[PDB]
């Protein structure tokens, strides 16, 4: 047999990139998982060069961010790609993410593989937390407050979680010297969970438009598909070479550019704009504990899909239902972040904490209803009697 | 090797697909066809339909969403200017 | 139908006057795909090289 | 297109060209951009303000 | 919230840098330090910025010599171990007129007047804010408005009562260069001179995206014609169905 | 949700006249709007397969209508993949969309049904 089958190496890139079958009518929306893979390379190669500069002591970090930005050569490039990537990591998530939902991707038998996407999800969103904490400006030191101290909601040992994390009394040199060792840690985890979601893709294959079988018409993913992905890559590339070299910090915050305070939190502070939903969802609940758990069961509640879908056919192709209400989940969750941007102001509270009610009632009330409708619906229409 | 368990979906030559019969296939090399140029005139007027039968699934959920958030936006600007400072200290606390 | 009787492709078909017309613009197009990725490929390795060289402010004259 | 079997006949074109005509490329393709760049901005450049000082 | 505390939005504008193909003007950056030296300088440090970059950009070689060489800096301990001054070098970071927070406090009716390396960008609003904010002291608040002893009123600054009272006038700086030195020219120097400390890159990144961005494009269309080239067989393939018999 | 308890609730709405000249001029709609027909697709084509019970189903539709569901797959495929529709006269017409693979499914649930009841059954003395 050819070389590229009988080699104990090159078998697995045989298998995964160059003879695996994929389903002939896959479209471009199936392109977000290699610009994904993209995304995780381009922020470890640049965060390990930036590594090379930077100083975690609470006293130097902010100042060895900005020696990266004047001192280094192609430093603000590479500052700026790490930053600006990040964010383009998340706008492709969301698409990934999106594609599955709408495609019924977290349907059997791919339970698995949408299982352990949520985990990668849950590791990028704490990857990224990390990372800002870094910089140690504004942002950085009230962000690092406010998140660990979600866990202070925890009955009795909250409150020593919280200590234990810090190192001491509050955000000192102890906790963004150990935020660093970490930030540089969990992308390696994240590329490991990442195999074992291409491995529980592997056994039973993509998914497809139509939601039904492709193992009636497969072509190999070399040629076809490494060529159709490089058109998304040089257009991800395109886009992200606009925002780095001609608008690197619209996708961020003023604010960090001021050192860390212990003593004034900005009346300015707003969250990266990735974590603005989550946000607003807390926000909405007047309460501390039921706020911290709300927001998590935000999350979680990606878990409940595969049982909630009552549908007998895999995706919303042909769900006229489906897709309206898709939709409205879509343009739900960007308002809930357009609520997370704004004051806790009159109408806002209103909107945020009845958007945060449509949020949680499309995976537990709407789709299982809707789909159960549309079952009955495809059947009356063509049975006579 | 060790047993692998049954899953959907096989490989070359084994696809697990039901068994094929009837259906003839055609195609033409690459190589052989007009250069791409042809995309316009048959594939121009062809094209922007499959969007025609979605926007509506888009444009509602959409208008409806953009105008909730005019609407609250617009009425937060009236409860902080002098004219709304009597509706505020009513709504607000 | 008769199998012996291949369908219609003259809407996909070029009038062959010219045999190696497409093949010429593949190629080119492949191959300038090539050039401009190993210029792109070159400049990113060297930007990434370079900025482990001597930082601006530590070539201090003594 | 004749132009491209004069070259390369029929054949593509084979990575040592494809490097060889990179490194060409980069040398040209950035004092072209350089060139344009600070005539596009006469006037604002350090070039341009030296000239007006005498010291 | 009310527009007090929000403060006026900066209008936009048209900045001589503003547009991708667009470099600083390095004569206004002459000048704009000029005024930073002259006027800001006495309650503003500049703490990110070395003597070093000036030369290329402002300045000459020579010039930033003799300016840093008006300063003293600690220098290493003599033979003996006491301690001893020095003139200013290439290799040293411009010098701020306080020696501690505390004492800059002190000077400023217990205010603290903020570095101004980045202040360009760690403001909403960029140069059109700082420059808005220099030229926008009304000589009288609006009625009604009860200003805060020592507090001076801005309609752009948020809640309108800032800590920094009006600095720039007319003729107050002599420009090397004959330039009308009126208020509102030079808030445009200085705003276009600390928009250049806190992004020193700019000329140059703007030249490197110009060349990033034509290549990418090119491989963009370029991958496209490729990628239909490579699914024509594919894409044009016809299918036919004969039924079996029995 | 099982094709029984589907049969179940249609059949329900199908047998009352109250509901049934409500809902299935509603459901004629919905079914055209689906789309799914303009690809040379029956309904059945398109419920999901990875599970035992339409293994079991499937393996015991005859030749016939596995052949052509089979074509119908692959044609529905190819021009999803041109992102164009069949022409008019091509579309599956109502009278074609036969649910032919409901009758299988609802033996197999069944089947399935009495074996869970019966490895389960109590027993009284
Ligand atoms: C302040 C925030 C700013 C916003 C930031 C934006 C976010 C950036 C991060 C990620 C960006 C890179 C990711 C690119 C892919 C994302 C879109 C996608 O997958 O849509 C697939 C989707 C699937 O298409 P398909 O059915 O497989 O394609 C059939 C083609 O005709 C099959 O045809 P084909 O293969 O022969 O050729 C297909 C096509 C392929 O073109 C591509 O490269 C991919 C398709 C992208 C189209 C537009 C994307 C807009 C992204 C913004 O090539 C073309 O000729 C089309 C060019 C049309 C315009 C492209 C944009 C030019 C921008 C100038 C710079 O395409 C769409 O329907 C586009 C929807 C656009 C709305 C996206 C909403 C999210 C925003
Ligand atoms: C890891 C993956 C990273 C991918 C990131 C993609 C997002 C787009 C932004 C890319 C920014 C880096 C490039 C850059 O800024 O150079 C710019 C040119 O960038 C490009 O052409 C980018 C397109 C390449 C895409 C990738 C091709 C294939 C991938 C290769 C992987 C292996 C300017 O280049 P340069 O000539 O000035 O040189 C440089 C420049 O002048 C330096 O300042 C000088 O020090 C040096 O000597 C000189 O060669
Ligand atoms: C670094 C590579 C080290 C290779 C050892 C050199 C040697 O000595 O390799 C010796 C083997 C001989 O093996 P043989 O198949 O000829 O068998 C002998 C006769 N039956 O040649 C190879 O494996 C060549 C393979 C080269 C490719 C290496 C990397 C492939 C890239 C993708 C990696 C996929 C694995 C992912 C795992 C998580
Ligand atoms: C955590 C989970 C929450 C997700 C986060 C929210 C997602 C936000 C953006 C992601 C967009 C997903 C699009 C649907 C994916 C899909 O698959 O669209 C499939 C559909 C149609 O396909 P079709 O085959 O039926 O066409 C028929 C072929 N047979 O494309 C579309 O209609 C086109 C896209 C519509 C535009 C959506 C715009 C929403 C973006 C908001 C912009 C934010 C700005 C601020
Ligand atoms: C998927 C992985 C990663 C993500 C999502 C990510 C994200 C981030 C984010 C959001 C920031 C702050 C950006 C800003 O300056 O505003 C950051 C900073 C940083 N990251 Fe990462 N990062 C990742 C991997 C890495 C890795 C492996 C390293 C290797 C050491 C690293 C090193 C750094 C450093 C040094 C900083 C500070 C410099 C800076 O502010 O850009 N990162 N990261
Ligand atoms: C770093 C993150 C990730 C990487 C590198 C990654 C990569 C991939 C790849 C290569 C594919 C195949 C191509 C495609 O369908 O786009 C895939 C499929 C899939 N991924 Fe991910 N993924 C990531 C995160 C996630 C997340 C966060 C989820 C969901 C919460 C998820 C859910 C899925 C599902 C369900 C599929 C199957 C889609 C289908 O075939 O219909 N992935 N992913
Ligand atoms: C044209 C020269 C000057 C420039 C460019 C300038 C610029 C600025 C800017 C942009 C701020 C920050 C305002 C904000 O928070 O948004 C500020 C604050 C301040 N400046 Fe200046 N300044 C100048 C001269 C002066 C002088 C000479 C003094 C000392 C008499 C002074 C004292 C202060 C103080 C005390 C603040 C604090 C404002 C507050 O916290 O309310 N500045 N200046
Ligand atoms: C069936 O479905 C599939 C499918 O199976 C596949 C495989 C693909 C193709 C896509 C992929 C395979 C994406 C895969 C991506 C990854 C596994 C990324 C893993 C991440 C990493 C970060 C790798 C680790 C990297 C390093 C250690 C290098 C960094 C460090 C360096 C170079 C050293 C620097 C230092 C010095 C001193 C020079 C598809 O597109 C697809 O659907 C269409
Ligand atoms: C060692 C690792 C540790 C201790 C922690 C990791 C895990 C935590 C998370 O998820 C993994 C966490 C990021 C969370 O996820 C629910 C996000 C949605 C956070 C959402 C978030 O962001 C904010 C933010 O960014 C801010 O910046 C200025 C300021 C903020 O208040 C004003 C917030 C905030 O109020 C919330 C809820
Ligand atoms: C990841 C970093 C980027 C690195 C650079 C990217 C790769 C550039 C590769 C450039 C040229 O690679 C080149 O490809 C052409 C096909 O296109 C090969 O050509 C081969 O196939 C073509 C096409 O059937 C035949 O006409 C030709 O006679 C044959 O030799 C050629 O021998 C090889 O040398």
């Amino acid at each position: 047999m050819a070389f590229r089958k009988s080699n104990v190496y090159l078998s697995l890139v045989n298998s995964y990139i160059i003879d695996s079958p994929q389903p002939s009518s896959i479209n471009y929306w199936w392109n977000m998982g290699s610009l994904l893979g993209l995304c995780l390379v381009i922020q470890i190669v640049t965060g390990i060069f930036m590594a090379m500069h930077y100083s975690s002591n609470i006293e130097l970090a902010f100042s060895s961010v900005e020696h990266i930005m004047r001192d280094v050569h192609n430093g603000y490039i590479l500052r700026y790609l790490h930053a600006n990537g990040a964010s383009f990591f998340f706008m492709v998530m969301f698409m990934h993410m999106a594609k599955g939902l709408y495609y019924g991707s977290y349907r059997s038998p791919r339970v698995t593989l949408w299982n352990v996407g949520v985990i990668i999800f849950t590791l990028t969103i704490a990857t990224a937390f990390l990372g800002y904490c870094c910089v140690y400006g504004q942002m950085s030191h009230w962000g690092a407050t406010v998140i660990t101290n979600l866990f202070s909601a925890i009955p009795f040992v909250g409150n020593d979680i919280v200590s234990w994390l810090w190192g001491g009394f509050s955000v000192s040199n102890p906790t963004i010297q150990r935020f660093f060792a970490l930030h540089y840690l969990v992308p390696f985890i994240i590329a490991a969970m990442v195999i074992m979601h291409l491995m529980a893709l592997h056994i039973h294959g993509s998914s497809n438009p139509l939601g039904i079988t492709g193992n009636l018409d497969r072509i190999p993913m070399h040629s076809y598909f490494i060529f159709k992905d490089l058109v998304t890559v040089f257009l991800f590339m395109l886009i992200l070479a606009l925002f780095v070299f001609y608008s690197p910090n619209t996708l961020g915050h003023p604010d960090n550019y001021i050192p860390g305070n212990p003593l004034v939190t900005p009346a300015s502070i707003v969250p990266e704009w990735y974590l603005l939903p989550f946000y607003a969802i807390l926000r909405s609940i007047p309460d501390k504990l039921l706020g911290v758990i709300t927001m998590f069961a935000a999350i979680l509640v990606l878990l409940v899909l595969p049982f909630t879908d009552r549908s007998v056919v895999r995706g919303n192709t042909f769900k006229v239902l489906s897709k309206f209400f898709f939709f409205i989940f879509v343009f739900n969750f960007v308002l809930l972040g357009q609520i997370g941007a704004c004051h806790v102001e009159v109408p806002y509270v209103l909107m945020g904490q009845i958007a945060t009610f449509i949020y949680f009632a499309y995976f537990l009330i709407i789709v299982p209803v809707i789909s159960t409708i549309e079952n009955v619906l495809f059947y009356i229409g063509r049975v006579n009697k | 090797g060790p047993p692998s368990g049954k899953t959907y979906m096989g490989w070359w030559g084994h696809m697990g697909g039901p068994k094929q019969k009837g259906i003839t296939s055609y195609a033409v090399s690459p190589y052989a066809q007009k250069p791409l140029q042809g995309i316009f005139h048959n594939a121009v007027f062809n094209s922007f339909r499959r969007f025609k039968s979605q926007f509506l699934y888009v444009l509602i959920p959409a208008g409806i969403y953009w105008y909730w958030w005019k609407n609250g936006n617009e009425y937060n600007e009236f409860l902080y200017s002098k004219a709304g400072r009597e509706e505020l200290e009513r709504v607000n606390v | 139908k008769s199998t012996y009787r291949t369908p219609n492709f003259d809407d996909v078909l070029k009038e062959n006057n010219d045999a190696d017309k497409g093949r010429s613009y593949a190629y080119f197009m492949v191959g300038a795909m090539g050039l401009l990725s190993s210029a792109g490929a070159k400049s990113t390795v060297e930007t990434f090289i370079s900025s482990m060289t001597a930082t601006a402010d530590v070539l201090a004259m003594a | 297109s004749s132009l491209y079997k004069t070259f390369f006949k029929r054949n593509a074109v084979f990575v040592g060209t494809i490097f060889a005509g990179a490194f060409v490329f980069q040398t040209v393709f950035d004092t072209a951009i350089t060139s344009w760049y600070e005539n596009h901005n006469k006037g604002k450049l350090w070039k341009d303000v030296k000239a007006r000082i005498a010291a | 919230m009310t527009a007090a505390e929000h403060g006026l939005h900066a209008p936009a504008y048209a900045w001589s840098h503003n547009g991708p193909f667009e470099t600083f003007d390095h004569a206004s950056i002459r000048r704009g330090y000029q005024v930073y030296r002259e006027v800001c300088a006495a309650c503003h440090s500049l703490d990110r910025v070395a003597w070093r970059t000036l030369v290329g950009v402002s300045h000459t070689n020579e010039e930033v010599r003799n300016m840093a060489e008006e300063f003293e800096y600690d220098d290493e301990p003599d033979e003996q171990g006491n301690p001893k001054k020095r003139p200013g070098k290439l290799s040293d970071y411009i010098p701020g007129p306080y020696p501690n927070e505390q004492a800059a406090r002190a000077a400023n009716q217990g205010a603290l007047p903020p570095d101004l390396s980045l202040i360009v960008k760690a403001r909403h609003g960029g140069c059109d804010y700082i420059f808005s904010l220099l030229t926008g002291y009304p000589d009288e608040p609006p009625a009604g408005v009860a200003l805060p002893p020592g507090s001076n009123y801005n309609p752009y600054f948020p809640g309108g009562s800032i800590a920094m009272a009006r600095v720039l006038f007319d003729d107050m700086v002599e420009y090397e260069d004959g330039t009308p030195a009126t208020t509102s020219q030079m808030a445009k120097d200085v705003t276009t001179f600390l928009n250049w400390c806190a992004e020193p890159e700019h000329d140059e990144r703007k030249r490197l995206g110009l060349k990033t961005v034509i290549i990418l494009s090119s491989l963009y269309l370029l991958s496209i014609w490729v990628k239909k080239f490579k699914w024509a067989g594919i894409k044009t393939r016809k299918f036919v169905f004969n039924p079996p018999k029995p | 949700q099982s094709f029984t308890s589907i049969a179940r609730i249609g059949d329900y709405i199908l047998k009352s006249p109250v509901l049934s000249k409500l809902c299935v001029p509603v459901a004629n709609q919905f079914i055209n709007l689906a789309g799914y027909k303009k690809l040379g697709l029956k309904f059945d084509d398109l419920i999901a397969e990875e599970n035992p019970i339409m293994q079991t189903a499937l393996r015991r539709l005859p030749e016939d209508e596995s052949y052509a569901r089979a074509y119908r797959i692959i044609r529905a495929h190819q021009t999803e993949l041109t992102h164009h529709l069949l022409p008019r006269n091509e579309w599956i017409k109502a009278q074609e969309d036969v649910p032919y693979l409901l009758p299988y499914i609802l033996e197999a649930e069944a089947a399935a049904k009495e074996k869970d009841e019966l490895d389960n059954i109590e027993v009284s003395k």
